[PDB]
């Protein structure tokens, strides 16, 4: 079943858009929050949008991009943390500690502009409706 | 000439209309109002009256920063809080949602970066470390690359489990170590790597 | 209940208490009241009453905004500025300093975005243009890159100001510069015609 | 020639350099770290520094404002007077972004790429000693 992955920071819903950009809204009717998360071994997930299938990707500069082609940039690994909130870093770029995230209003926010005590990578996952 | 109905004093902090959080949280709702006379402030729990003794701990209000609070946030506080502004003149409102989640009990969780890895000499006694926070204890084993060399409550109790020792080490010992903890919710895990040397 | 002590409906407006501008300009003080009975506001200049009869051109008031307007500011306006803002519960007050600062004799000026750069089709004519705002005459000269004009006697002000360059060629083509000077200082900017 | 402030609009603050090295704006006419030393290379081209740390203000490769001990490359500021006669300083190194001095309303430095011609936090006046 599908989840949405609202962040804290802002309150928004995390969203990949047509266009393959990544922001986030508040709009709990949007089409394009509806998130599936799906993992590959266990603490690895792939978050796809049951609309435009587009797995939740970050390039090499840590920028949240929406791919078509499910690959090396798509794999995530989501962990809760002790505060009770999901955090999502860059398979890709976990050395560095590149976590998903939005700035106060609804925009992605570049994996090296971000850090563990951020409200920005905080998510939970809420029901469909 | 000086009358004034309720007008918002800070749209930007009524931004975040929908309150999604984990359940023991603290919430603070804001409606900063401005009008003259100085207009009044009540709160509505899904459209009825919010008395104070609608839910444990009660709530705070701060009428000189337009504020509503509740503590120890618990499930049963899910729903629509609304501020109701008013004077003579005129009154405005504003409606927050709240939607609190108890995420407890969870698969367990091991403290980022643990265990470390290591390296030592030949003969030398390398150290390994898993920390794992639960509101129970956790099936904890370690996993050497397949051998099960610790486990809690098997052959290592509880405070033993948490540090896996490896006294007059070898080139053999060289390898992936792994901490494995879990619960019926679920399990984590991480790993450390022994180079000897 | 009902009782109300004149209170700052906007601190922010009011962060900047130190008002430093050039001559000439309009500068316009806030102090944004509530309270009611609604209070009322009064201004003071250098802690007496500033009544209009104190500057030329008086001032202008914004009671709906709390406000005080001075238009073209002269050195004579320096002082601090008080607003007093009062009702039969109590009052409160802000004060801004202001500080009026002639820029003259200051270096020549050109007015921004000129010489415009250009380009054209052999055969027609070009133009380039340089306006300067100085105290004094300013001393100008067109220099291409050798002295093309130059502002002096066989050249007026007014003749200065325009560079006209008749029937180009590729040979025209390059840095057009106006430089302009005065016993304070000099300023230049560059334009670049393209030959086509 | 001698000390002056350099107030800028914005928020009405005065530049300033402090021992630290980190670069700010105060309010405070007595403060000591705002009685600035222009000096200009080539017309056009200038040098800020501190009559106290003798410091000079500076630009780094990201458009922070800082004071150096060393006159260097991004010491270099060019001294524009514009046409409503308020100064903007730009840097003379990364020139070609128009990357000028600023501060922000509350007092504090202002990133250079952050920063253009229509804002109110690039505007300075040279104002006396006392
Ligand atoms: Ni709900
Ligand atoms: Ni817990
Ligand atoms: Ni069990
Ligand atoms: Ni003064
Ligand atoms: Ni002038």
């Amino acid at each position: 079943k599908p989840k949405l992955l609202y962040c804290s920071n802002g309150g928004h819903f995390l969203r990949i858009l047509p266009d393959g950009t990544v922001d986030g809204t508040r709009d709990r009717s949007d089409q394009h929050i509806q998130l599936q998360l799906s993992a590959e071994s266990v603490g690895e997930v792939y978050i796809k949008s049951t609309e435009t299938g587009q797995y939740l990707a970050m390039d090499t500069d840590g920028l949240l991009y929406g791919s078509q082609t499910p690959n090396e940039e798509c794999l995530f690994l989501e962990r809760l943390e002790e505060n009770h909130y999901n955090t999502y870093i860059s398979k890709k770029h976990a050395e560095k500690n590149w976590f998903v995230g939005l700035k106060k209003n609804g925009s992605c926010k570049r994996g090296p502009r971000t850090h563990y005590g951020q409200k920005a990578i905080l998510f939970l996952p809420l029901p469909v409706s | 000439n000086n009358k004034r109905a309720p007008y918002w004093t800070n749209t930007e902090k009524m931004e975040k209309r929908l309150h999604a959080v984990p359940a023991a949280n603290t919430v603070k709702f804001r409606c900063p109002a401005g009008g003259n006379p100085m207009p009044t402030m009540r709160w509505l729990k899904n459209g009825k009256e919010f008395k104070q003794e609608h839910r444990i701990g009660g709530y705070k209000v701060r009428n000189q920063h337009w504020s509503l609070i509740m503590e120890s946030v618990v499930p049963s506080d899910k729903g629509n809080y609304t501020c109701v502004v008013e004077n003579e003149y005129g009154s405005i409102n504003h409606t927050y949602h709240l939607d609190v989640v108890e995420r407890s009990p969870h698969r367990p969780i091991l403290q980022a970066g643990l265990p470390a890895n290591a390296s030592t000499v030949v003969g030398g006694d390398v150290e390994f470390v898993c920390k794992v926070y639960s509101d129970a204890q956790p099936h904890i084993q370690w996993i050497k690359h397949l051998k099960v060399l610790k486990a809690a409550g098997v052959n290592t109790t509880d405070k033993e489990i948490e540090v896996l020792y490896i006294r007059n080490v070898t080139f053999e010992d060289a390898g992936e170590y792994t901490c494995l903890a879990g619960n019926s919710i679920g399990i984590s895990f991480h790993s450390a790597w022994l180079t000897v040397l």
